């Protein structure tokens, strides 16, 4: 860990802001040691080094000076490269140490992206922005003429000074190579606000270190993207030695283990058992599902994986370099294995204007694994050795329908109230005309409460005109904003099952419930294609919390009053969650 | 001067270059395994035998040394290092074939020397000489020169061949080393694994984590195991890398703009996708362990069938595994069920479970109790690899197809103006269509059709045949049409009902792959006077080749009389079935 030794300079006004950011950024994967300097103070947050007769003015000018004279009087022969950088700046420690370990370090090398004041052509200097590296010969050569060096300025940029330090004593001039644009960026062409902000770039992925980064949370966040893209690179890695673990297993004549056939993976036969593919045009999608709408417009997020996807072709292609570059898609076909992974063929027009076909393949790694809600493994053992769930609030607004209502209550007291699951029922009742269905109703109801006096059913006697968000709304704001309310109807029928999903695919300020209802064909819970069919555009049905419908601003009570809500619910970061529901049927009614 | 690449201006060389030597009679059984085990991650392997017995394995870059002597072999092998190569590789590995070299430690330690400290390096195990108090490598555990110890070795290689006089040749190699530049061998660390003669392969014995060299190794079985038990080891080590990136991303997750997003579960794979609109939301698609209840065919509910039944038994199996792990040894959990079970795949993620297991709790003592417990699972989306395929030119000759019926004959006008429209009106004849006649045991408009396409469009020709026996059945009829036609044509049975464009015929041109794929479209489905119809085969691109094998292999009739052209290549064929949908063909009825 004597490799690369690299001193970032800072300012008194940078050390909680960018010194610390960046030591805890890629000074953890730079290989050797990472040390800050600032300026000389008549608790900071980080291990800093003053160097004396130093002033926070910039253009840093003669603190470089100072902090490579340090370099040189403490660790010259303790390592072999050096590296000036800012603060704001991103440096991949694995992608540097090979580059630099393909080099000698015995040579003069000063090294930066060339930089084109002074300057009789034909030299040159390494801008300090992206980060100037040198070796320990030009360190050894040029560092006893520093202060020759700063008697002599000439311009007030700091790394024009260097690099004329460097070619007056060291021998050396900025690599004028092309490539260096691209493994020092300097990412100010574009993205003039002064931090990194889109990362799906082939610039960002194939540079060495980034600059400017001004924003420290913009730097922890391409820290954590970098660390990403490590994991699923080792990700890959584990996927190419489990292939080689089964093929070699194979060729010893040996069984294969289980964890290295399905991840080692490289007719149908049957007619219903060959998977379909999708088509995939530039900017719509055709499939064959009877679930999926043929002629669908692509998806955002279809957009961004196919994106993603072309990037990643285009990287794994130009790396036999000529200069190949990508314009659109023509069409594709897409066929996901549910365990597998995911096959592409994708028609690029590629430029080097010609076509280009690939068959594509993103398989699945090891799957990860997490339980929703932990136990205490030590206290289950000794309960072992030796209906109270969250209370669901069924809304049900109403007008009219006595038969419906009946058998409604029927199937409810027969499916909750002698097994006595823990429920509230709360009818919401329209009193259309000021009377009629209305006093039966209430007859029912109260019959219906002394005959179970633990039971709690609650009529709220609505009025006017009907309107399902203002009475569910109404209904909702007498309930405090930790309550689970279930937006069911009349005309269902459910079981203790779909309760229990309503519970548990609810999270508070998380996810909404949003089940697909099955609705029965005009003539239980046998589903089949006659009986009927699953209802897509439907969203009635809710179990959603008090305070999520709060924050999703409820109904609008002015209007297709569930798809605005359902719209809100999203805007309002819920997650929510489509899915079939087994447990429930809506009955036909005329 | 500017160049558009590093290398040039800073004089950078490759890597490494392994050099494995081997002999006549050991190459294509230990030179084989030598490839197999590591040439596929390295970046170039030279393989050196004294002579050429039989002919050069595919893929192997075998050199031919001249003779056998031991002494005379490695002499030559340097000789010819020096010669070719020679200056473009910074390390050089002389490795015999019965050693089996790690690959990936090798890499790493070469990665982990710079040029300016080992500039002239002679690594390997040490072993004592037999009055210099040097030692030389072992020859069985492979040797590390340097390039600038090997340019000063050159002027001395005959001088050594000719005066010294011991017997084995890494003994004659560090005496040759000692003589010429004085620097014996060094130690460092090199990790060498030695093997009792007769020993099984222990997989996850400490020494297979660090070490770079297994000595000797005297069958390919026994090196085989060597490289499983390696990559066994180096996959540990991978996961441990993963966990700690894992553990470093949730150290530095809450101070990035991300946040949530950074530290989301799992930490390291992309968050899940955020839906913009209603349309744009991802919908669970639930199952139990029985019934999957989305189903492409329509109906609410249908049993687990293959693909899906399999995946569902993998997850639960995985969630089981995953409990039992992470609750040994305190509780084990048993017999599990699927009450709830939810997957949905997210393009930018990878697929996730969501699953509502009824387990058993196993308490040591003995105790019974029924737990409920939801767990989640996530395949992560890895890196997206190009397969192989075949290359196919745009410009195939390609061949239509046309089995025109006796009741086809009110819409074979049709069918003839949109293959006219489709590639007689453009320039290039790239397309012919040989329709068929089935006269049934008085089609004047046809042949008339076609004379006037014919005299339309001179170039353009269209021959017919009068099939007079009946029995129609798409096989029989088939083979008739290959028999009476080339065997590397390219083959488009339409059916009658088929509306050809330009579009479609370039995707049956291209996506036809002669002996690899065979293309099998379904057509836009309509109703009143749509669908994409996924019981019907119809319209088929696959080759006459193709086509005769299938038929071969079926010969090797009642599946002649019941079976489709599609339930052909399904059945008996070994190609690829590539069943897509086609936008560009519309039909109705
Ligand atoms: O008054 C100042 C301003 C900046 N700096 C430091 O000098 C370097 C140059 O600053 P910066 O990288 O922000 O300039 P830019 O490269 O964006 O022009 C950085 O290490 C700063 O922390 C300093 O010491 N004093
Ligand atoms: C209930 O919680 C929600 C959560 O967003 C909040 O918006 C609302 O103000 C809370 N109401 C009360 C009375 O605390
Ligand atoms: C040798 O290895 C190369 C790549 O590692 C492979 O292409 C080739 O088929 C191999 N040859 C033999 C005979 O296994
Ligand atoms: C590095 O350079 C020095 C001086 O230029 C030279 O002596 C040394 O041999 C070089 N290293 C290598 C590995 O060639
Ligand atoms: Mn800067
Ligand atoms: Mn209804």
């Amino acid at each position: 860990r004597d490799f690369l030794y690299v001193g970032v300079m800072t300012a008194q006004k940078y050390l909680g802001s960018r010194a610390l950011a960046a030591q805890r950024t890629w000074a953890r994967f730079i290989p050797g040691r990472v040390e800050f300097f600032s300026s000389q103070q008549p608790p900071p947050p980080l291990p800093v080094i003053a160097l004396p007769g130093v002033d926070d003015s910039y253009p840093p000018q003669k603190k470089s000076f100072m902090m490579i004279k340090y370099m040189h009087d403490h660790y010259l022969d303790k390592y072999e490269w050096f590296m000036r950088a800012d603060d704001d700046v991103y440096i991949k420690g694995d992608k540097l140490e090979e580059f630099l370990r393909s080099l000698n370090s015995s040579k003069p090398l000063y090294l930066g992206q060339t930089g084109l004041l002074g300057l009789e052509p034909g030299e040159n200097f390494c801008m300090g922005g992206p980060g100037m590296i040198f070796s320990r010969e030009v360190l050894r050569r040029m560092v006893p003429h520093i202060g020759e060096c700063l008697r002599e300025m000439y311009t007030t940029h700091e790394d024009v000074e260097v690099g004329r330090c460097v070619r007056r004593f060291g021998g050396t001039q900025c690599v004028w190579s092309y490539e260096m644009q691209q493994l020092f960026h300097e990412n100010y062409e574009h993205n003039r606000k002064g931090y990194i902000q889109d990362l799906h770039n082939s610039k960002i992925h194939a540079a060495i270190t980034l600059h400017p980064n001004k924003r420290p949370a913009y730097q922890y966040r391409l820290h954590n993207y970098m660390l990403s893209r490590k994991i699923s690179e080792l990700r890959y890695r584990t996927i190419q030695l489990h292939r080689e673990s089964a093929l070699m297993s194979k060729l010893s004549n040996t069984e294969v283990s289980k964890e290295d056939q399905q991840l080692g993976v490289i007719q149908p036969r049957e007619r219903n058992e060959v998977i379909e593919w999708e088509f995939l045009t530039g900017k719509l999608l055709y499939s064959a599902a009877e679930n999926q709408p043929p002629r669908q417009s692509l998806s955002s997020i279809l957009r961004t994986a196919l994106d993603d996807t072309v990037l990643q072709v285009m990287e794994m292609i130009n790396e036999n370099a000529r200069l190949i570059d990508f314009k659109e898609i023509q069409y594709g076909y897409r066929r996901v294995n549910p365990m597998h992974g995911v096959e592409y063929i994708l028609d690029l027009l590629l430029l080097y204007p010609v076509r280009r076909h690939a068959y594509l393949q993103q398989l699945f790694s090891k799957p990860f694994f997490r339980e929703t809600e932990e136990l205490d493994v030590n206290s289950l053992v000794e309960s072992i050795n030796s209906h109270n769930e969250k209370k669901v609030h069924i809304l049900v607004p109403l007008i009219g329908r006595y038969d419906i209502f009946l058998r409604f209550m029927e199937n409810f007291e027969n499916m909750c109230l002698i097994p006595k699951q823990n429920v509230k029922l709360v009818i919401i009742l329209f009193s259309r005309d000021s009377g009629q269905d209305s006093s039966k109703h209430i007859e029912l109801i109260k019959g219906y409460q002394n005959k179970y006096p633990k039971a709690e059913m609650t009529l709220i006697p609505m009025k006017g005109e009907f309107s399902r968000g203002l009475g569910l709304e109404m209904a909702s704001a007498q309930f405090d904003n930790d309550t689970l309310l279930l937006f069911c109807d009349v005309d269902l029928i459910f079981r203790e099952d779909f309760l229990q999903r309503c519970r548990d695919n609810t999270i508070q300020g998380q996810q909404v419930y949003y089940p697909i209802i099955f609705s029965q064909y005009d003539p239980y819970f046998i589903f089949s294609k006659k009986t009927g069919f699953w209802r897509d555009y439907g969203y009635g049905i809710t179990c959603i919390y008090k305070s999520d419908l709060l924050g999703a601003g409820g109904f609008d009570t002015s209007i297709l009053e569930d798809v605005d809500l359902y719209n809100k619910v999203i805007l309002s970061g819920l997650r929510p969650f489509r899915s079939q529901e087994v447990g429930v049927v809506h009955i036909f009614h005329p | 001067v500017r160049t558009r690449y590093i290398s040039t201006e800073l004089g950078i060389r490759q890597r490494l270059l392994v050099a494995v030597l081997t002999s006549q009679t050991t190459l294509p059984t230990l030179g084989v395994a030598v490839n197999r085990t590591l040439g596929h991650r390295l970046e170039r392997v030279v393989f050196l035998t004294g002579a050429r017995g039989r002919r050069a394995p595919p893929g192997m870059a075998v050199v031919t040394l001249g003779e056998e002597r031991p002494i005379g072999h490695l002499h030559l092998a340097l000789r010819h290092l020096l010669e070719q190569h020679g200056d473009d590789f910074d390390w050089f590995f002389l490795v015999p074939d019965t050693t089996y070299t790690e690959a990936h430690g090798l890499a790493r330690l070469t990665g982990h020397l710079s040029l300016a400290s080992a500039a002239h390096l002679y690594l390997g195990r040490p072993q004592d000489f037999i009055p210099t108090p040097g030692r030389y490598c072992h020859g069985g555990f492979g040797v590390l020169l340097s390039r600038m110890l090997l340019q000063q070795l050159r002027p001395h290689l005959e001088g050594c061949r000719n005066d010294i006089v011991s017997a084995r040749p890494d003994e004659w190699l560090g005496r040759c080393i000692l003589d010429a530049t004085g620097v014996g061998c060094t130690g460092d660390h090199y990790s060498h694994l030695e093997l009792s003669p007769g020993e099984p392969v222990q997989e996850g014995d400490p020494h297979f984590r660090s070490a770079l060299t297994a000595h000797p190794v005297r069958d390919p079985v026994h090196m085989y195991q060597l490289h499983k038990a390696f990559a066994r080891a180096e996959l540990e080590r991978t996961y441990q890398e993963i966990q700690e990136l894992q553990w470093e991303i949730q150290n530095t997750s809450h101070l990035a703009v991300d946040g949530d997003q950074a530290a989301a579960w799992p930490v390291g794979i992309p968050a899940p996708s955020r839906p913009a609109s209603r349309f744009e939301v991802l919908r669970w698609d639930y199952f139990t362990e029985q019934h999957a209840f989305s189903c492409a065919d329509g109906s609410p509910r249908c049993p687990l069938r293959g693909a899906d039944r399999a995946d569902v038994a993998d997850v639960l199996g995985t969630a089981l595994e995953e409990l039992n792990r992470r609750y040994h040894p305190a509780l084990r959990l048993q017999k599990q069920q699927l009450v709830n079970g939810y997957r949905r795949f997210d393009p930018a993620r990878g697929m996730e479970y969501t699953l509502d297991l009824q387990l058993e709790a196993l308490t040591p003592q003995g105790g019974r109790r029924p737990l409920t417990r939801r767990v989640q699972l996530l395949r992560p989306l890895s890196r997206v690899e190009i397969l192989p395929v075949p290359y196919v030119t745009e410009a195939s000759r390609l061949t239509v197809l046309l089995p025109l019926a006796a009741a086809e004959r009110d819409l074979a006008p049709g069918f003839l103006e949109a293959f006219a429209t489709a590639a007689l009106e453009p320039g290039d004849a790239a397309a012919a269509l040989t329709l068929l006649l089935l006269y049934e045991p008085v089609f004047a408009p046809v042949k008339a059709h076609v004379a006037e396409l014919e005299r339309r469009f001179p170039g353009a020709r269209v021959p017919w045949l009068s099939v007079q026996t009946a029995a129609p059945s798409p096989l029989r009829l088939m083979d008739l049409l290959s028999k009476k036609h080339p065997l590397d044509t390219l083959f488009l049975l339409a059916g009658p009902d088929t509306v050809l464009t330009p579009d479609f015929l370039n995707r049956c041109r291209m996506h036809a792959i002669s002996g690899w794929q065979a293309f099998f479209p379904m057509h836009f489905q309509a109703f009143h006077p749509g669908r994409f119809d996924r019981q019907a085969a119809s319209e088929a691109c696959f080759y006459n080749s193709d086509y005769v094998a299938a038929r071969g292999r079926l010969a090797a009739e009642e599946l002649l009389e019941s079976l489709d052209v599609y339930e052909l290549f399904l059945h008996f064929s070994s190609l690829h079935v590539l069943r897509a949908v086609e936008p560009a063909l519309l039909q109705r009825y």
